RNA sequence: UCGCACGCGGCGGCGACGACCCAUUCGAACGUCUGCCCUAUCAACUUUCGAUGGUAGUCGCCGUGCCUACCAUGGUGACCACGGGUGACGGGGAAUCAGGGUUCGAUUCCGGAGAGGGAGCCUGAGAAACGGCUACCACAUCCAAGGAAGGCAGCAGGCG
RNA sequence: GAAACUGCGAAUGGCUCAUUAAAUCAGUUAUGGUUCCUUUGGUCGCUCGACUUGGAUAACUGUGGUAAUUCUAGAGCUAA
């Protein structure tokens, strides 16, 4: 599960996979434009608001 | 006499409810040396299709018949004879076209056998583009 | 669609009748002593004849 | 079809163009205007056709961008400009002034006009209009919306226009005996007085038109343009000045002038 | 769609149109606007040449005309009582043109008393507590109450428009047509013209 | 709004572009009178599922049963109506004739219809456009089997 | 000066004659029963309250997915 990042802030970004499915219910079964925590989805990732917009399936 | 229908119908140029202390009837000239009906003016009668005392331009054409059927309300049938020339032999064949023309009850005393006097204008139905300009009285029939 | 004639013009009219001595005769006079080359061009003398003569003709109508 | 025409074939060109049909399949279609497709004169074939200074098509396009030519008062540089009736093109460059005048035939004739005749024009008015706020109005023949004209001028009378101010000078009315100009059909191109006048309420009315040579004949009102008073014209004439004597003697004339000369 | 094409149909003698094309898109009908009573809510459609045609579907008031007096003025309607083509169109309170509609009088019978200055309406019993017309009835000036007292000339009302006036429901006509330009203007039946429906209206009611 | 010279607190010359409206050009669209191959082993046809007219409206750029609601029973025909076939796109025209006629006109110009068969639509002033979309039908293509994508009766060219 | 936003054209032309028998079409007239791109000629300080307003976005940087489309998704931007 690609996860393509992007902080507006600094304009950088970045693309990073992860392989766990506990994490990611924090991200599953939300819809678009959703102010996220990200505390659970690292050591490096707590207090990360983010906002969830939106990708690719897996047929493009 | 008149308004037998669901609406009103009335003379849409003129106004009958001015202020008060006969009606005062529109009526308009046709042209081409046409003279406009005494029964038109002094009449009761009001259509939007009549050619004096409605909304239609007479244009174009001016064609000439013999009425045959009357059975139908505020248009009748009349009747065109012609003949068409064949080259190939020198000859003639009697053809007619029996268009459907509309009759202003203006004109009173219309029989079947007068020689009519039609007028192009914008159509009025889905086959009537004909309107009655004048009724020439039948040969003879002095009764 | 071009820009050209598409104007096919014949010169000559053949004779109705094909094999009949008097017309063969006749044209075999032209051809040598005139130095003709076949029965083709005298035909086509003719066919240019006739124009005028025709054209003659329905002058004299008028 | 599903829209307006752009293309023009050669064949359905009009016959007096007197182009050429083995040159190309199409023919210059006539931009739109102040005047109608058939009896005007595109720029190109008056600058290729009929005075031949240019040869193809890119020669015409380059010469009308030079900005030489002038046609009634304003500079414009398309190709396919329709020119109609006495259209003052003014050519700068040489100094020659063309007025698109008929020939006895019904070819534009090729009439060089004086400078001093370049600055008039002559217009036939349609219609008296009343503007919006009780404002007289006449359409030309060249749509020339003109406001505030003089009372007087009727529905086919022609006014002489002032072509550097945009603003009429005189007036011709519709009379007999005046002269005329027949600009449309079988009698294309002729000129003569007016004798008879027939009224026909509904349908067209005809005028009978007096030759000069005393060859009356009849012409529907809708292709009668005066252009004088009496016998006197208000701008110069051709050669043959709209005769029209009959094919019999065109054939003495020619014969003539040849042997004249040797 | 929809379309309007006479080709579809038979011929003046009976016999079957065959075509010979599809459907034309200058031949195109579109459904009806069928406007009601309510706030304004009328859609914009373009149409041929890329003009603008108004589809009224809910109005409410109306530029109403008193042909007598040479007076109009804006008026809410309120209810629609005939309509000479369909009955279903009263039922289904349905604006079209030619409809019998109500109306309030307010805006008519102010001008009555403001213009002439005279009581219409107003039955009698209760005097007017905002008092705003009953100065304007009064205080005129010497030298315009000899033009104010000709006014009086032709101050008389039918009893039929003074009867609607009582309740404050006015009968009128529809003479704009409502789904092309949006506007909903008419005129107020009088005489001859009031007195047809009002036969028709009771005959409606029995 | 943008570009060239610019001469005197701000005004001037040469333009391009832009729009509201009116005429003009240009189309498109309905009508008006006349004209069309054969067929009777096609003589009655049309209609309350519009057939022909009247009234009032809807819709349409507008005239109009175009459509709706209420009414009248009307309209065409032996002068061939209606229907069927057409190995029928129509005309200007072509061949052929002394005179008259016969046959042809898919074909360069004009006008109509279409893009495999229907149907519906977006934009645009103008399309029911298909070298534009949206679906069904028939044919056909790549596929990783998840999906995507096509219309040469346009010039060539290939098969039948 | 590539690109891209914008404007216009793309409804012209070409092919074919399947459908179609007062239908198309041909001659003649009408739109006073209508709509109109472009062009041309006219209008457009007339109305009684600024030395030029506003924020998006394409191109670009960069992260990418799908076997694949003239497929596009996200993040910073920047003009009419």
């Amino acid at each position: 599960m690609k996860l393509n990042i992007s902080f507006p802030a600094t304009g950088c970004q970045k693309l990073i996979e992860v392989d766990d499915e506990r994490k990611l219910r924090t991200f599953y079964e939300k819809r678009m434009a959703t102010e996220v925590a990200a505390d659970a989805l690292g050591e490096e990732w707590k207090g990360y608001v983010v906002r969830i917009s939106g990708g690719n399936d897996k047929q493009g | 006499d008149i308004q037998t229908e669901r609406a009103y119908q009335k003379q849409p140029t003129i106004f009958q409810n001015k202020k008060r202390v006969k009606l005062p009837r529109y009526y308009k000239n046709i042209g081409l040396g046409f003279k406009t009906p005494k029964e038109a003016i002094e009449g009761t009668y009001i259509d939007k299709k009549c050619p004096f005392t409605g909304n239609v331009s007479i244009r174009g054409r001016i064609l000439s018949g013999v009425v045959t059927k009357m059975k139908m309300q505020r248009t009748i049938v009349i009747r065109r004879d012609y003949l068409h020339y064949i080259r190939k032999y020198n000859r003639f064949e009697k053809r007619h076209k029996n268009m459907s023309v509309h009759l202003s009850p203006c004109f009173r005393d219309v029989q079947i056998g007068d020689i009519v006097t039609v007028g192009e204008c914008r159509p009025l139905s889905k086959t009537v583009r004909f309107n009655v300009l004048k009724v020439t009285k039948a040969a003879g029939t002095k009764k | 669609p071009v820009a050209r004639s598409w104007v096919c013009r014949k010169t000559y009219v053949t004779p109705r009748r094909p094999f009949e001595k008097s017309r063969l005769d006749q044209e075999l006079k032209l051809i040598g002593e005139y130095g003709l080359r076949n029965k083709r061009e005298v035909w086509r003398v003719k066919f240019t004849l006739a124009k005028i003569r025709k054209a003659a003709r329905e002058l004299l109508t008028l | 079809a599903r829209g307006p025409k752009k293309h023009l074939k050669r064949v359905a060109a009009p016959k007096h163009w007197m182009l050429d049909k083995l040159t190309g399949v199409f023919a210059p279609r006539p931009s739109t205007g102040p005047h109608k497709l058939r009896e005007c004169l595109p720029l190109i074939i008056f600058l290729r056709n009929r005075l031949k200074y240019a040869l193809t098509g890119d020669e015409v396009k380059k010469i009308c961008m030079q900005r030489f030519i002038k046609i009634d008062g304003k500079v414009r540089t398309d190709i396919t400009y329709p020119a109609g009736f006495m259209d003052v093109i003014s050519i700068d460059k040489t100094g020659e002034n063309f007025r698109l005048i008929y020939d006895t035939k019904g070819r534009f004739a090729v009439h060089r006009i004086t400078p001093e005749e370049a600055k008039y024009k002559l217009c036939k008015v349609r219609k008296i209009f009343v503007g919006t706020k009780g404002i007289p109005h006449l359409v030309t023949h060249d749509a020339r919306t003109i406001r505030y004209p003089d009372p007087l001028i009727k529905v086919n009378d022609t006014i002489q226009i002032d072509l550097e101010t945009g603003k009429i000078t005189d007036f011709i009315k519709f009379d007999t005996g005046n002269l005329c100009m027949v600009t449309g059909g079988a009698n294309l191109g002729r000129i003569g007085v007016i004798t008879n006048r027939e009224r026909h309420p509904g349908s067209f009315d005809v005028v009978h038109v007096k030759d000069a040579n005393g060859n009356s004949f009849a012409t529907r009102l809708s292709n009668i343009f005066v252009i004088g008073k009496g016998n006197k014209p208000w701008i110069s004439l051709p050669r043959g000045k709209g005769i029209r004597l009959t094919i019999a003697e065109e054939r003495d004339k020619r014969l003539a002038a040849k042997q004249s000369s040797g | 769609g929809i379309s309007r094409d006479n080709w579809h149909k038979r011929r003046k003698t009976g016999g079957k149109r065959k075509p010979y094309h599809k459907k034309r898109k200058y031949e195109l009908g579109r459904p009806a606007a069928n406007t009601k009573i309510g706030p304004r809510r009328i859609h914009t459609v373009r149409v041929r040449g890329g003009n603008k045609k108004y589809r009224a579907l809910r109005l409410d008031v109306g530029n109403f005309s008193w042909g007598s007096e040479c007076c109009t003025r804006k008026t809410r309607i309120i209810d629609v009582v005939y309509n000479a083509s369909n009955n279903e169109l009263v039922r289904t309170k349905t604006l079209v043109k030619n409809c019998i509609v109500l109306i309030d009088s307010t805006p008519y019978r102010q001008w009555y008393e403001s213009h002439y200055a005279l009581p219409l309406g107003r039955k009698k019993g209760a005097k007017l507590t905002p008092e705003e017309e009953e100065i304007l009835n009064k205080k005129r000036s010497k030298k315009i109450q000899k033009k104010y007292d000709e006014r009086k000339k032709n101050a008389k009302i039918s009893s039929l428009l003074e009867e609607q006036f009582q309740q404050g429901k006015l009968l009128a006509c529809i003479a704009s047509r409502p789904g092309q330009c949006g506007r909903a203007d008419g005129y107020v039946l009088e005489g001859k013209e009031l007195e047809f429906y009002l036969r028709k209206i009771k005959a409606r009611k029995g």
